[PDB]
């Protein structure tokens, strides 16, 4: 909906990438880091980000957009 | 009294000269002995002394309309540069 | 014969500032100051009628300033020399990190 | 016949006022000579007992904008009879006229044709010197480094004349040149 | 050997100098270089991280180990003192296996994230791993990570990628002069930081992304937009401010997509200021591409450049020769100034002057607005006196100068004007002529300091030249600058800061104001580009003619708008405010039916009916000759040939109203800047 | 037939530029009649334009430039007439059948 997708994305009947990334819960971690592969088998995914989970805002994978937080604190 | 009447004769004059060759010599001479008493005798005439590394002594005079005249200061001495000014601002102004 | 009566530029591209390796300079270019383009109205790719949009860039290149004077002034091009800026190594030291302050004023 | 056998004995028994320079490598053995001598050297190893370099490979040309003489003209040899390989090598610039070998290989006809239509040399007795791959009318040599990629003019059919016609070209996207350097 | 980018060594004397091997050969370095520099010098190519030369040598990236013969350790040449006979080896088993370990530490907790990563393509660190260390990796732990930092609209943070060199921090305390980075912590787990939240407002800070070796820190405008590779690098001048700092303007196609700094050792040091680095946003915004004339219902149409010059010619015909006024703008070139007072002279007019504080003053000696010192010379001043002048706002990199002298050379800066906030130590003497007159009486602890400075420099702003009582305020100068002897055949420390691109060349070409009042009676007004004046002082049944890129107040007056070429766009002549003259390069194509200004005004002459002797660039450069021909001996130091000894005596008093500010926004000084989002925000945010 | 070795002077150069001359003349009417030029323009005007050529290099003193404008003169003669590439008012590199320059171009565009 936002300037950028409106750039390429000419169908408003699906939600676009962003909106869809969004809608994804913070995927709880115990620990204050997680690696994300963007994938199940890291040979289909993306290059394997180490993501700190220090700040009380949820950490974003950079790569795929996917959300972590710690379970605990 | 013909320098202090310049500002009614022209409306900018423009003195080039070297700084350090021996041809711009006397100009340099001209500019650093007259400047001081033309400038308090017409302070409101723009006399502009641009200097530069490789230009000969020349001496430019700006009328009415844009019309401009010069003079080759080149082979001059201190008073027949004086001499040109009144030149110019007693003809063709 | 229309396209030898451009005007050119002679110079030496400086280094970049994003990285501290020097080992593109000493290298002399031709610009042909090509600065013609425009959007395609299909799908806004970069249009150019130019024929030296990208030659001085890609493929001609001289070693020297004395090789690409003499390439310009044989195929007749009107070119002007801009020298390149170069670094003026100073004396550094790690001791001055530490200098004495002096007595107290 | 090896290259250390090759280098030693043309060493030998060339004139010395053909050859100004000789390299031995694994990437080649090469004669530089001027272009006055070039004919007569690659007479000698043609018809020489110990040489009997009897194929003309190719000829090329290499553009060097930063030289004086800007052409060099690099010709690819091989002896069937001994199983080696010579690389002869001459410079030439814009006007200079230099020697066709089509009398000594017949071969180096439509190499030269080439030669003279991409760089723009020419060569003295060629029987028929004109250009072989470019379109009729064309102007320039493309394998110059100055000469753009993409050239100066392109065709169109044009209905109103009813024939395919030349204009100066008109690109919808331009070339674009990736410095990774 | 040629050195290392072809890099200049001075030699105080012959023998003050010493000899040192690098890889078998022989070089001769000044005393006191590094074992780096002199690897330099001989050509060697040594990497570095932690290293820059225009920072203190900090030594902890480890990267340029090098082996020394009788040395037990690998040495790290950026640090060690060069020494006569000393055998240095670059290329030895030990130097590449110590450079090898070394870029196997660096790469083990650093992202995979390349393709994302802005460095990339122009990256030290993918360079020196593919030169250096071809090493397989064998780290399979687990890679530590950071959380990003805000540091503001211009900086952009990943902080996974810092490789902890301590450039940034070196660069704030030493260059910028702002204390607010550092490195927060101990061990693996230190990060470079603000610790508190705040964001970076030095008007230097976005030289820390040219200074990072990895996309820690990148440009947030930028960011993403384009690879390097793809990117036409040009090679020109800034025009934000009247310093000229050297620039690469790097474009894609019709668009200018990043400035970065080009090293000129005399007026920037590869350092811009965050206006020059980040105003390029404006040049494709608001964007005047079609000449235009009022309708009917006081509404803008478009038109084709025959109509408007036919309507602006016949209408120039109808006023009285002494009621046209021209004023050109404060980024006009030399060339249109020049052609815009030919024009307006041959119409019986000489009401020509450039917009700004120095728009009447008096322009018959070089030396009265210009910096004599030269920007290089003020690194040898022991003492600094600023007389109306807010140089950090105002010269960016003449600050930056400034600061540098204070921080080396322990100079004292003395200043007079409005408090202001400075990045060094500096007296505030006063805030008005009161002070000047007390500065000339003596009786001071700074007026002796002064007298006893060897070669003191006093640096007065241009915004001072509007002033009623200008003339007793530079006499006061000028006498206190000779009771102190500031200026001598070996130092010339009398200065005088502009502030604007065009102001210098104007000045030399005798773009001077006669009438004050000109403006206010005038019936035709030309605007050259000419944004920054005050408007409602034209009369409401003037004719207003704007010619420029931009414009937001002009414009809504103007009765005609013709569209002008940008300074990115065209070759122009400008002069700064040493006297160094220097042209643009042209980067990209102009927008819309745009015309370079020079060609404006000839074209506008022809219709008028005045016939000027010239039909190209280089015609009104030879016309450029006759007036003020430094301005077509581009890049030429030329020294000063007369001084204050010529200047009349004036007995003027002397009025008690405090100077004012000149700059009141940094970000906006230009019809340039005013429409770029970047420079919006740091108005918004940084200010 | 072969390519001629380089004019060793200007005499020799001037004859072969004289041969070349005749030779393009001679030429002149295949080339009407392959262009269908009778009601286009006169045959001395081809004439007219292949001397202006000739004299527009007049000032060339180097022999081996001449051969080889020589040279493309015959190259560019052949494709004319074996090889026509028929335009209207065109044919191969020349056009067949109160305010200065300045103002024109300025109308024009930024680029002159
Ligand atoms: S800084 Fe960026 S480009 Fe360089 S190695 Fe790290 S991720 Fe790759
Ligand atoms: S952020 Fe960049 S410049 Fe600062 S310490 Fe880290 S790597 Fe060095
Ligand atoms: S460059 Fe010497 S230790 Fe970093
Ligand atoms: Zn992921």
């Amino acid at each position: 909906v936002g300037n950028h997708t409106a750039k390429w994305m000419q169908d408003r009947s699906k939600k676009s990438p962003m909106e869809l990334i969004s809608e994804v819960p913070p995927i709880k971690v115990d620990g204050r880091i997680v690696a994300c592969e963007g994938d199940t088998n890291p040979a289909l995914g993306h290059p394997i980000e180490f993501i700190c989970l220090d700040l009380n805002e949820p950490a974003i994978c950079k790569y795929c957009g996917l959300r972590y937080v710690q379970d605990h604190h | 009294a013909w320098r202090g009447s310049i500002s009614k004769s022209m409306k900018e004059l423009r003195i080039l000269l070297c700084q350090s060759s021996p041809a711009s010599a006397p100009t340099r001479t001209f500019v650093e002995k007259n400047y001081k008493d033309l400038k308090s005798l017409n302070p409101k005439l723009p006399i502009l002394i641009r200097e530069c590394s490789g230009v000969q002594p020349q001496m430019w005079a700006r009328y009415d309309m844009g019309v401009e005249r010069c003079v080759n200061l080149d082979g001059l001495t201190e008073p027949q540069i004086l001499k040109a000014l009144e030149n110019l601002v007693k003809s063709g102004a | 014969e229309e396209h030898l009566s451009r005007k050119v530029i002679i110079y030496s591209p400086a280094r970049t500032a994003t990285q501290s390796g020097s080992g593109k300079l000493g290298k002399w270019k031709i610009n042909f100051v090509s600065t013609l383009k425009w959007e395609n109205p299909l799908m806004g790719w970069t249009s150019t009628g130019d024929p030296y949009a990208n030659v001085g860039d890609s493929a001609l290149a001289f070693d020297s300033e004395e090789a690409a004077k003499s390439f310009a002034e044989r195929h007749g091009w009107d070119y002007k020399v801009k020298k390149p800026n170069t670094p003026l190594l100073k004396v550094k030291s790690y001791s001055d990190n530490f200098k004495w302050k002096g007595n107290p004023q | 016949m090896d290259n250390q056998f090759i280098f030693k004995y043309s060493w030998e028994t060339l004139p010395k006022k053909w050859v100004k320079k000789m390299e031995r490598s694994e990437h080649g053995n090469r004669f530089d000579t001027n272009t006055d001598y070039l004919f007569q050297l690659l007479c000698f190893l043609k018809l020489h007992t110990y040489t009997r370099v009897q194929v003309l490979i190719d000829i090329c040309g290499v553009d060097y904008p930063s030289r004086k003489r800007r052409f060099e003209v690099v010709y690819n040899l091989l002896s069937t009879r001994y199983n080696s390989r010579i690389r002869v090598q001459t410079s030439a610039d814009e006007v200079t006229r230099i020697s066709s070998v089509v009398s000594l290989f017949p071969s180096a006809g439509w190499w030269e044709r080439e030669v003279w239509d991409m760089f723009g040399v020419s060569f003295i007795n060629h029987p028929d010197l004109r250009r072989i791959l470019t379109d009729y009318g064309f102007e320039g040599h493309p394998l110059r480094k100055d000469f753009p990629l993409s050239g100066y003019v392109q065709v169109r059919y044009d209905d109103p004349e009813k024939r395919v016609v030349s204009e100066p070209i008109e690109m919808t996207q331009e070339f674009r040149y990736f410095d990774f350097a | 050997r040629n050195p290392v980018g072809g890099a200049r060594v001075h030699f105080s004397n012959p023998e003050d100098a010493i000899e040192v091997f690098v890889d078998g050969y022989a070089v001769k370095v000044p005393k006191g270089f590094t074992v780096l520099q002199a690897c330099e010098v001989a050509g060697v190519d040594i990497p570095r991280f932690c290293y820059h030369s225009r920072l203190s040598i900090a030594g902890n990236c480890r990267m340029c180990l090098v082996e020394v013969e009788k040395s037990p350790k690998p040495v790290a040449s950026c640090a060690m003192p060069a020494l006569p006979g000393m055998k240095i080896k670059t290329d030895t088993p030990i130097a590449k296996k110590a450079r090898e370990g070394v870029m196997e530490f660096l790469l083990m907790n650093h992202p995979l994230d390349c393709p994302i990563c802005d460095q990339g393509g122009e990256c030290d660190l993918q360079d020196q791993s593919m030169a250096f260390g071809s090493d397989r990796g064998r780290f399979t732990e687990m890679k530590r990570s950071v959380v990003d930092k805000n540091l503001g609209p211009l900086v952009k943070t990943v902080m996974t990628r810092c490789i902890q060199c301590t450039r940034c921090v070196r660069f704030a305390s030493e260059v910028a002069g702002v204390q607010d980075l550092g490195i927060l912590g101990r061990g693996s787990g230190e990060e470079i930081g603000t610790y508190v939240e705040k964001l970076m407002t030095s008007e230097l800070s976005g030289n820390v992304i040219d200074i990072c070796p990895v996309g820690a820190l990148t440009s947030k405008p930028f960011a993403f937009k384009a690879r390097n590779w793809e990117l036409k690098a040009t090679e020109t001048i800034d025009v934000s401010d009247a310093v000229g700092s050297n620039i690469r303007v790097d474009s894609r196609g019709p668009e200018v997509m990043r400035i970065i700094p080009r090293l000129n050792e005399d007026i920037n040091e590869e350092w811009i200021s965050d206006k020059t680095r980040f105003c390029y946003d404006g040049l494709k915004r608001q964007r005047l591409s079609d000449p235009m004339i009022r309708d009917s219902d006081g509404r803008f149409k478009a038109v084709s450049w025959r109509d408007a010059l036919a309507v602006v010619g016949d209408i120039i015909h109808q006023v009285k020769p002494d009621e046209i006024v021209g004023v050109a703008g404060q980024l006009s070139d030399a060339e249109s100034m020049m052609v815009l007072k030919d024009f307006v002279n041959r119409m019986g007019s000489d009401n020509v002057w450039c917009e700004g504080t120095a728009a009447g003053v008096d322009a018959d000696l070089r030396y009265s607005y210009l910096m004599n010192t030269s920007i290089s010379g003020l690194e040898n001043a022991d003492l600094f006196l600023l007389i109306g002048t807010q140089p950090r706002v105002e010269a960016a990199m003449v600050n930056a100068r400034i600061c540098k002298t204070v921080r080396a050379s322990n100079a004292k800066v003395g200043y007079v004007g409005p408090p202001a906030e400075f990045n060094y130590d500096c007296k505030h003497l006063g805030t008005g002529p009161d002070t000047l007159k007390e500065i000339a009486e003596g009786r001071h602890p700074f007026c002796t300091a002064l007298k006893n400075a060897k070669n003191p420099a006093i640096i007065v702003g241009a915004g001072l030249f509007n002033r009623t009582d200008k003339n007793a305020i530079l006499s006061s100068v000028e006498s206190i600058a000779q009771a102190n002897n500031v200026v001598r055949p070996d130092w010339n420390g009398l200065n005088f800061l502009l502030q604007y691109a065009a102001q210098a060349a104007a000045l030399d070409l005798g773009l001077i104001q006669q009438s004050a009042k000109a403006l206010e009676s005038a019936k035709f007004v030309y605007l050259m580009g000419a944004d920054d004046v005050n408007v409602d002082k034209i009369p409401k049944d003037a004719f207003v003619v704007y010619q420029g890129h931009h414009g937001d107040k002009a414009v809504y007056r103007a009765n005609v708008i013709l569209p002008a070429s940008a300074f990115t766009e065209k070759e122009g002549t400008y002069e700064n405010t040493e006297g160094f003259t220097q042209q643009t390069v042209p980067a990209v194509p102009t927008v819309g039916d745009a015309r370079d200004d020079w060609k404006i005004v000839r074209a506008l002459s022809e219709v008028s009916g005045v016939k000027l002797p010239y039909n190209s660039i280089e015609g009104v450069r030879s016309r450029i000759k006759s007036v003020a021909p430094n301005l077509v001996h581009t890049d030429e130091r030329e020294p000063a040939a007369f001084g204050p000894s010529l200047k009349p005596e004036c007995k003027e008093a002397m009025s008690t109203t405090p100077f004012q500010t000149v700059v009141e926004n940094f970000y906006m000084t230009n019809s340039i800047t005013r429409a770029s989002k970047i420079m919006a925000q740091c108005s918004a945010v940084l200010l | 037939i072969g390519v001629p070795p380089n004019s060793a002077n200007l005499t020799e150069a001037r004859r072969r530029v004289f041969d070349f001359f005749r030779a393009a003349c001679r030429s002149i009417p295949t080339i009407m009649d392959i262009y269908n030029l009778q009601d286009v323009v006169a045959p001395s005007q081809l004439r007219y334009a292949i001397s202006a050529q000739i004299r527009n290099n007049a000032h060339i003193t180097d022999p081996k430039v001449i051969d080889l404008l020589i040279f493309k003169g015959m190259e560019e003669l052949t494709d004319i007439v074996d090889h026509a590439k028929q335009r209207h008012h065109i044919i191969g590199q020349y056009v067949v059948g109160g305010k200065t320059d300045f103002l024109k171009n300025f109308y024009t565009s930024n680029y002159f």
